[PDB]
């Protein structure tokens, strides 16, 4: 709702105000954006670090774990106000599961994923897809990480009749592998890869919010430079052996909804009174 | 046909830290129709693997957590599993990553 | 020289212990690594905080620059200690100049280079290039990014005559460019960017010394799978109107040492002796 | 010669922010010899400039700062300014960044 810019905020944000895309107007949008991030260690610290700093008018998180007492939520925020005093900082001290992810949802304009469980991480998407927000997902273990913006535009569940940006289950359709499955505390983590992923999430989410991606286009298309509707699923490998390499980076252009996606596509037994139930039991393991 | 193969995603580790493959494949199969690419997960599983077979390929079909790219496209529109691989095609392994 | 591991190192570094290249043996390195960051705003902030995280030995900075009373270099090791408490900090709490850059660098194993001034950008290569130290430069200005590995490993001054690490004025000969020059200051920068480099640059150089890349190889040339005498100059460019893009991280391989360099290359005029009286005078401007 | 031109590096902001550019070129220069890259810089400056000269071409040559490279390869091993244009070529044009 905020109209105008504090004398406070004009001095705090003027470094990036001066940038093509991001004036008076585009500050704004942070201002009064509300992100959420799910997962408060690793790729959590980063992503709210950048969004902080930005100035993205609510941020929350979710995480009940604690630190290696005190929860990890906690440490986080109070780290937060040191880099950003002005926003509102809302912690979920706690753990996310179907009985409450509805509600945990429901109130933010863009989600960022960064939970580190394969059950979670597709639990989020059919909700974030059934509310309909936008999802920022992005995973790291060990040496490799990677990244992918999906329904950004939110399209609705089941309009697999207009040109329709993919849910997580569309993409990575029934994996999650049950044995092959690392975790960051059984496989370890190098610092700049869960860095660079994190801080990029933030990116694509303020992307999102100060040029307005979640914004339903105009009967019109919605432009293939944007990369939302066919969106790339960036892939960091980081190699200790090797300096910066030509496939260090590389991006796996993705397909927009698969008509046939068990959440988002066409009849969908998904409904948001069944998670609650327990209906599709996470149990894929 | 010879092609260039790559890993990535926590894969590569299994094929000795090793992403970049180049090895050039007979034209025809073992019955004499042209390569598919459920050939080149045979082949590769067998001979390729630096590692013990439950991490990359179980019951005769790749793990569900990996996805396939055909010079950076989708495997599945354009053949999945039963390709007729190409004279320079670059196909990709990767291991979708659920941790974070 | 240190040759094992507290109970205290060993539980903060456990998570990154436990991966393929970083044993016990290949943290000690880290651990007895002494880095120098020339820039404390922007790129000096992420490159510091993931050396810091990583846990290199000694950690320098240089930066005479205060807030927007109190200098930067200050600002910042108060709260590089809140994330790692075992690293010895080195603030130089004043700017680098020829007079002192050579007293200034000679200590260090590897040099980070974050200055935002182009007239120093080169000063540090020539130094960096005579007392034979790798620079992992990087570069940050509005919505664009870019970084490289020179010099490493470290080939003395004038020896074309084997396979060598390119020195910065081999890459970018002569320009900057006079009216050309945006800083920081003048054209604004987002988060994201900045973060990305400067992460990035932590990246490189903990590689350098974890995977021990600033050594000289065996009459033996060096591997071109380390990309260190051929490296890749990766360019970020951050569009906020476009999700990540095929094109958002393009890696522009390199050339070894340009035999004619001023500096690196055969027949140079230049001595350390030189640069301390004002010998090439850094008025290109 | 149908060939793709890309900017980068805080110069496609003079080409209204766009950084792709896909046009065709004459096989043959003004004086009838194949197109060289002379022409490119002639051609763009002039007619694909949305901005006011200064910032990439003076004194009738490219600003120091900018670096060119011809498929991803640097631009002085390969013609320096005088190179006979390939029929598919890529062009990059990126200016040298200075600031942290
Ligand atoms: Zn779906
Ligand atoms: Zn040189």
């Amino acid at each position: 709702t905020q109209k105008s810019l504090s004398k406070e905020e004009i001095e705090r944000y003027s470094r990036q105000m001066i940038v093509p895309g991001m004036g008076k107007e585009g500050q704004l949008r942070l201002m009064n954006a509300k992100v959420l991030i799910i997962g408060a260690g690793g790729l959590g610290c980063p992503a709210a670090q950048y969004l902080a700093g930005a100035g993205v008018g609510t941020i929350g998180i979710v995480d009940g774990d604690s630190v290696e007492g005190m929860l990890k939520v906690d440490s986080l925020i109070t780290h937060l106000i040191e880099i950003n005093p002005l926003p509102v900082y809302v912690p979920y001290r706690f753990d996310l599961t179907p009985q409450n992810a509805a509600q945990i949802i429901k109130p933010w304009d863009v989600i960022l994923d960064c939970t580190d469980n394969p059950a979670t991480r597709y639990l989020i998407s059919d909700v974030c897809v059934l509310l309909g927000k936008p999802l920022v997902s992005a995973a790291s273990v060990q040496k490799s990480g990677q990244l992918i913006v999906l329904n950004c535009p939110p399209t609705p569940q089941g309009v697999v009749n207009k040109k329709a940006a993919p849910c997580y289950r569309c993409c990575f359709k029934k994996p999650p592998p049950p044995s092959a499955q690392t975790s960051k505390g059984e496989a370890g983590i190098m610092g700049p890869v869960v860095g660079m992923m994190g801080v990029a999430q933030a990116g694509e989410a303020i992307k999102i919010l100060v040029s307005q991606l979640h914004m339903p286009p105009k009967g019109e298309e919605v432009s293939p430079e944007k990369n939302l509707v066919q969106p790339t699923l960036l892939i960091y490998t980081y190699d200790l052996n090797s300096a910066i390499g030509p496939y260090s980076f590389r991006a796996l252009k993705m397909g927009g909804r698969k008509k046939d996606c068990f959440a988002c596509g066409e009849n969908s037994t998904l409904t948001l009174d069944g998670i609650k139930s327990g209906n599709p039991n996470y149990v894929q393991f | 046909i010879p092609i260039t193969v790559d890993f990535s995603g926590g894969l590569e580790m299994l094929f000795d830290n090793q992403r970049r493959h180049s090895i050039s494949l007979p034209a025809k199969d073992t019955e004499g129709k042209p390569v598919t690419i459920a050939f080149l997960i045979d082949y590769i599983c067998k001979k390729l693997m630096k590692d013990p077979t439950d991490l990359f390929v179980l019951d005769n079909h790749i793990r569900p957590g990996i996805l396939v790219l055909i010079n950076d496209a989708d495997w599945e529109l354009e053949g999945e599993e039963a390709y007729e691989i190409q004279p320079n095609d670059n196909i990709l392994f990767v291991s979708t990553l659920h941790g974070g």
